[PDB]
């Protein structure tokens, strides 16, 4: 539930979290480069 | 032409939990217990600060 | 070669 | 300058499903066979319970 004081435009409620995002720079080799991305909770696949 | 009369469906406009809480209910004219009135209304209810003294 | 399980598996070409 | 303006928003609120059900259309009067026809879509005469 939401309630907030009277709004004289509409204007946007920019609701976030603490939510992780964490991306490793994997490398195995000299030239190319692994992104392992993930959004951690909002699954990516 | 132009407006019509709107019979407004609310199946695609869901529904969700719904405070049962003062400020939030109803945006009407309403009273204290000694008849100084309150205002829950749209742009007036809880900005203002009234004390009795 | 890649991050996890780096493993020889080959076919005949 | 002259166009009429309202704040209308339709991204946030949903468009689910409106139920096929047996006439819960947005506003057709409409016509029936020779009993009369129901005025309204969703009026206040839909509460009278009417018989033929």
């Amino acid at each position: 539930t939401f309630e907030v004081d009277p709004m004289d435009e509409p204007t946007l409620l920019y609701v976030l979290f603490e939510v992780f995002d964490v991306v490793r720079v994997h490398r195995p080799h000299r030239g190319v480069i692994e992104t392992v991305y993930l959004r951690t909770p909002f699954s990516a696949g | 032409s132009t407006n019509s009369f709107d019979g407004s469906i609310v199946s695609s406009y869901l529904t969700t939990r719904m405070p049962p809480w003062a400020g939030v209910r109803q945006n009407v004219m309403g009273s204290s217990i000694d008849g100084r009135p309150v205002l829950p209304a749209n742009s007036t209810t809880l900005t203002y600060e009234t004390v009795s003294g | 070669r890649p991050s996890f399980t780096p493993r020889q598996a080959i076919l005949t070409l």
